[PDB]
C-alpha cells in the first residue's frame, strides 16, 4: 500500500512567520484523494484542506495547499498563537492511510534549567521502595539528557522520565526523572548524583547529596 | 426521508470514459436542486423540456445520471438533434428529450504532465448508435475486402483512440466532466419529488 | 450545529470486548457514512474502518479484518464499533467521524475527508485491579540556593486509573505550579508528581499542602509538606 | 441555440379576411411554442401557449396548430384592432429562450 | 389588476453603471419568477436575465459577469444592476412575470418599459 | 488493388445540375470516411463535403444548400449532386478517403474530373 | 472560423539544401496539422500527419515539428523529384477543415 512520510518531524518557528510542510508518497496519488488535518492538544482533529487545494468550511484564508503527483505541500501565511499543533495527511487512492505527523512549536531563546534533587521520603523506607527525583526547571530546547550516577557506577534500564507541554507563559519546558531502587540496594549505595547535559549549561551540572 | 445522492454523482473522484459511459439509477428519495442552483463553477447548464426553475415542485418516477469526460469542443454535441463523432458513435440523446446537461472544466483533476491517456473514444463504427445504447466491443474494424483475422494493418484498424490530455492546451481541448440527467415519467407512482 | 457525542471512558480486562457508541444529530444521517480512527497514547492516527448508513456495507482495514464489527441504528442515528479479543496494546483513544471519502449509496470514492469528529473514548485494557493512590511528600533541601527560589512537591504512586487531580493549598495557588503527565510502570500502575516553585524568603511562614483526588477509588489523602 | 424564422415578412389584409402566419424552427421542438401580439408603442401581449392553447381573455378568433418544425396562427375575421407585429417563441430549451423575427399585419 | 412599472433609465456614458427597478401589484411577488427582456429594432426581442423563487439567477453568455439581478419581496421591487455598459445595450427593457401550465413555460404580463441609451 | 476512378465531368449552363461519380476498388464506400475537394484553376484546394460511415454529412458554407453527397452500396460508388451551379463553381473535383486515427488526413486520392459552368 | 496562412508564397533552392515552410493559425489547434505534396496536373500526396508523423512510403528526408500556432516543414536534401506545391490542412475541427494558400518550389 501507499506509505506516507512527513518531514520534518518537528518544526520550531516564531509567530508571524510562514510554515511549509511536506507529505511524500511512495507511488502516484491523484489530487482528488488527499486531505490535511490539524489536531490541537487534548482535542479531536479538524479538517483543513480536502482535494489538496480546497479549504473547508470555517477555515481562515491563512491555510493553503498545492501539489500533485507524489509530493504535496501545506502553506501557512502567518502563524497565529492558535495555529501551533500537529498536522497529518491522508490518502484514499488505494485504501486509507495516515502520515507520521509534523509538530509546530513556538521558538524561543536558549534558557537554563535549574536542577534540583530530593532525598527519599521517610514513609518510602517503611514501604520498602526507594524513589529519588531529579527535578528540572524551565528550559526551552526539548533535547536534553539526564543520567543517574550512583557512587562511581552509572545506571541503565531502571528509570523513566516525563516532560510537560510548552507553557504559553514563557515558552519553556519542564522535565522529571526517577531512579527505581529498593531498600536492599539504597543503603548499600553511598553517593547519589544526577547528571545534566544541555546546550544552556556550558558544563554538566551534576548536583548530589550524601547517603542519608 | 432519504435524500438523493447528487453529491456522489458530481463529487466523485473517477469518471468513466465516453464510450463506456456510466449510468446510475436514482429512486426513492427527495431531490434537492439547491445544490445546483448556485455553484459558480458550471460552464454549461441547459435544461430541455423543463425550466431550471419549477424542478423542486415536480415529481418524477426515475432519474438517471450519466457521467463521462470529453473535451470542451464536444460539449455542444450532448444535445438533442446533434451529429458528430460523440453523438453518432459514443453517446446519443433522443429528439424528444426531457432532462438537463451540466458540464464543468476539470483541467486540474484529469490532466497530468506528459499526457493522460486513460480516456478513450470510438473512431469507426458500422452504423449510428440508437438513443441510450452502449457499445464496448473492441473487435478490429474492417475497411476492406480482405478479412482482418486480428492482424492489425492497412484497412484493419483498432476502433478506439486516446484523448491525450495536456495542461497547456486550450479550453476547447481541456477535459470537461459532463453529467446528464434524464427524467422519465410513466404510469408508475412518483418516487422522486423533492418538495 | 452538526455534533457527534461518544460514550465515556471504559476499562476492560484482556480477552473481553468493548462496544463504543457515537450519536449523530444535525444532518441527514443516511447521506453520510461513519469512519473510525484510533490514536495510541503518544502515537499517530490509525484507521479502523468505514460503514454505510444506507445499505450497511463495511470496509475494514486489513489489520482489524477479523475482530471488528460496526452497526448503525437509523432510528436513533447512533453508530457502534465492537472490538473483540482485547489485547494489551489496544489501549487508545477511539474517534468517530462523519465520512465524505466513500459514498453511501454507490460505494465509490469521493473528494473530501472526515469533516466532523467526536470527543473520543478512552479505552484501557490492562491486567490489573483498582488500587488507591499513595502520597509521599518531597520536602525541599535544608540549604537554599538563588533565594528566594525554592521548589517542593508530593509524589503519587500506585494508582491504576489514569485520571487524577492534584491541587495545592486547596486551589488557592495557581502560579508556578507544574503537574507532570503520568508514566506507566513495569508493575502495571501509574506514578504522577506535581511540583511548585515558591520564594525561599517566606518558606517557613507559608505552609502548603498538596491534595490528591482519585474519583474511581473515592480516596482523598491530604499531606502537608514541611522541612524534615 | 434554436433559431426561429417567420414568413411572410409583411402581410396586408382587410377587415373580415383570413390570415395565416407561419413559424418554422431549425430543430424539432415538438409542441413548445408561444405567440405574442405587440401593438405599436405598447407592451407585448400573450395569445397562445403550447402552440395550441388559448390564454384567458384573448378573443376566440385566434387559433394555433402544428408540431415539430411547422406552426401556424390563424385569425378567422380581422377586427380593426388586430393590426400589430406578431412574434413566435420557443420554450423547449431553457433558460435561453429565443423569439421570432416578427410579422406585420396592415390594412389594405 | 396586475401591473409592472419600470423606472431608472436614461442617458449614461459607456463603461458606467445603472440600476433599474420594477414595482409590482396584484399578485404575490414571492410566488413567481421574474425576467428582464430587451427589445432592439435591429434584433427584436431578447432575454437578458431571470431570477427564481429560490435565489437562483440565470444569465445569457452576452451579459454574464456584467449584470446582476436582485429581488426584494418585502419592498415588492425587482432590480437590475448593469456594469461595463457598451454601445450594444441600447434598448427598451421590460420586466415580465413567468408562469407555467404543466411543463410549458410562457411570459404572461409585461411592463410599459424603460428606454436606456448609451452615449 | 486500391483505386478510385472518377467520372461525370462536362460543360453545363449556369443554373444547371450535374452529378459526379467516383467508384472504388478494394474499398467499401459505406465503411470509410469520404470527402470531396475542389481545386479551381490557379487557386488553392477547398474542402466541399464529407460523409461518415454512419451516414452523417457535412458541407462548407459556400456550397451549403446546393450540393449533396450520397453513396450506393450495391454499386460501391460515391455520388456528388450539384444544383444551382454558379460561375464560381468551376473546379476539378477529387474524391478521397479520410482516416480519423490521428487527426483527419486524406491518404488515398483519385484523378479528378473537370466541371465547367459557362454561359456559352 | 480558423484562418491559416503559409509563408512564403514561393521559395527556391538549387540542390542538396534545406528549406523551411511555415503555416500559422489564427487560433491554437494543438498538434493537428497535415502536409501535402501536389505535383502539377495530378492529385496531392500526404507527407506528415499530426505535424510529426510520417506516412508509410514517404521518403525519410521530409520532417516536421511544431505545436500551437506555429508549425514548420523541413527537407534535408533537395532531390530533383522534390519540386512541387505543398499545403497545410487543419484537422482539429472534425467537420470543417480548411487549407492554406499553398507554397510552390522551383529551381534557381
Ligand atoms: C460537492 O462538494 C462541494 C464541497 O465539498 C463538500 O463541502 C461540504 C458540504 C462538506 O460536505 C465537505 O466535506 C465536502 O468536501 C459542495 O459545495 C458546497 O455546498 C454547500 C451546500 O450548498 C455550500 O454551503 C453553503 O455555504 C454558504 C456560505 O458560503 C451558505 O450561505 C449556504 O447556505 C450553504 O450552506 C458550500 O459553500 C459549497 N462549497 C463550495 C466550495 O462550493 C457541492 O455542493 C458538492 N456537490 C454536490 C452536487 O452536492
Amino acid at each position: 500500500e501507499i506509505v506516507l512520510t512527513q518531514s520534518p518531524g518537528t518544526l520550531s518557528l516564531s509567530p508571524g512567520e510562514r510554515a511549509t510542510l511536506s507529505c511524500r508518497a511512495s507511488q502516484t496519488v491523484s489530487s482528488t484523494s488527499l486531505a490535511w488535518y490539524q489536531q490541537k492538544p487534548g482535542q479531536a482533529p479538524r479538517l483543513l484542506i480536502y482535494g489538496a487545494s480546497s479549504r473547508a468550511t470555517g477555515i481562515p484564508d491563512r491555510f493553503s495547499g498545492s501539489g500533485s503527483g507524489t509530493d504535496f505541500t501545506l502553506t501557512i501565511s502567518r502563524l497565529e498563537p492558535e495555529d501551533f499543533a500537529v498536522y497529518y495527511c491522508q490518502q484514499h487512492d488505494t485504501s486509507l492511510t495516515f502520515g507520521g505527523g509534523t509538530k509546530v512549536e513556538i521558538k524561543r531563546t536558549v534558557a537554563a534549567p535549574s536542577v534540583f534533587i530530593f532525598p527519599p521520603s521517610d514513609e518510602q523506607l517503611k514501604s520498602g521502595t526507594a524513589s529519588v527525583v531529579c527535578l528540572l526547571n524551565n528550559f526551552y530546547p526539548r533535547e536534553a539528557k539526564v543520567q543517574w550516577k550512583v557512587d562511581n557506577a552509572l545506571q541503565s534500564g531502571n528509570s523513566q522520565e516525563s516532560v510537560t507541554e510548552q507553557d504559553s507563559k514563557d515558552s519553556t519546558y519542564s522535565l522529571s526523572s526517577t531512579l527505581t531502587l529498593s531498600k536492599a540496594d539504597y543503603e548499600k549505595h553511598k553517593v547519589y548524583a544526577c547528571e545534566v547535559t544541555h546546550q544552556g549549561l556550558s558544563s554538566p551540572v551534576t548536583k548530589s547529596f550524601n547517603r542519608g | 426521508t432519504n435524500l438523493c445522492p447528487f453529491g456522489e454523482v458530481f463529487n466523485a473522484t473517477r469518471f468513466a470514459s465516453v464510450y463506456a459511459w456510466n449510468r446510475k439509477r436514482i429512486s426513492n428519495c427527495v431531490a434537492d436542486y439547491s445544490v445546483l442552483y448556485n455553484s459558480a463553477s458550471f460552464s454549461t447548464f441547459k435544461c430541455y423540456g423543463v425550466s431550471p426553475t419549477k424542478l423542486n415542485d415536480l415529481c418524477f418516477t426515475n432519474v438517471y445520471a450519466d457521467s463521462f469526460v470529453i473535451r470542451g469542443d464536444e460539449v455542444r454535441q450532448i444535445a438533442p438533434g446533434q451529429t458528430g463523432k460523440i453523438a453518432d458513435y459514443n453517446y446519443k440523446l433522443p429528439d424528444d428529450f426531457t432532462g438537463c446537461v451540466i458540464a464543468w472544466n476539470s483541467n486540474n483533476l484529469d490532466s497530468k504532465v506528459g499526457g493522460n491517456y486513460n480516456y478513450l473514444y470510438r473512431l469507426f463504427r458500422k452504423s449510428n448508435l440508437k438513443p441510450f445504447e452502449r457499445d464496448i466491443s473492441t473487435e478490429i474494424y474492417q475497411a476492406g475486402s480482405t478479412p482482418c483475422n486480428g492482424v492489425e494493418g492497412f484497412n484493419c484498424y483498432f476502433p478506439l483512440q486516446s484523448y491525450g490530455f495536456q495542461p497547456t492546451n486550450g479550453v476547447g481541448y481541456q477535459p470537461y466532466r459532463v453529467v446528464v440527467l434524464s427524467f422519465e415519467l410513466l404510469h408508475a407512482p412518483a418516487t422522486v419529488c423533492g418538495p | 450545529q452538526v455534533q457527534l457525542v461518544q460514550s465515556g471512558a471504559e476499562v476492560k480486562k484482556p480477552g473481553a470486548s468493548v462496544k463504543v457508541s457515537c450519536k449523530a444529530s444535525g444532518y441527514p444521517f443516511t447521506s453520510y457514512g461513519i469512519s473510525w480512527v484510533r490514536q495510541a497514547p503518544g502515537q499517530g492516527l490509525e484507521w479502523m474502518g468505514w460503514i454505510s448508513t444506507y445499505n450497511g456495507n463495511t470496509n475494514y482495514a486489513q489489520k482489524f479484518q477479523g475482530r471488528v464489527t460496526m452497526t448503525t441504528d437509523t432510528s436513533t442515528t447512533t453508530g457502534y464499533m465492537e472490538l473483540r479479543r482485547l489485547r494489551s496494546d489496544d489501549t487508545a483513544v477511539y474517534y468517530c467521524a462523519r465520512d465524505y471519502t466513500r459514498g453511501a449509496w454507490f460505494g465509490e470514492s469521493l473528494i473530501g475527508g472526515f469533516d466532523n469528529w467526536g470527543q473520543g473514548t478512552l479505552v484501557t485494557v490492562s491486567s490489573a485491579s483498582t488500587k488507591g493512590p499513595s502520597v509521599f511528600p518531597l520536602a525541599p533541601s535544608s540549604k537554599s540556593t538563588s533565594g528566594g527560589t525554592a521548589a517542593l512537591g508530593c509524589l503519587v504512586k500506585d494508582y491504576f486509573p489514569e485520571p487524577v487531580t492534584v491541587s495545592w493549598n486547596s486551589g488557592a495557588l495557581t502560579s508556578g505550579v507544574h503537574t507532570f503527565p503520568a508514566v506507566l510502570q513495569s508493575s502495571g500502575l501509574y506514578s504522577l508528581s506535581s511540583v511548585v516553585t515558591v520564594p525561599s524568603s517566606s518558606l517557613g511562614t507559608q505552609t502548603y499542602i498538596c491534595n490528591v483526588n482519585h474519583k474511581p477509588s473515592n480516596t482523598k489523602v491530604d499531606k502537608k509538606v514541611e522541612p524534615k
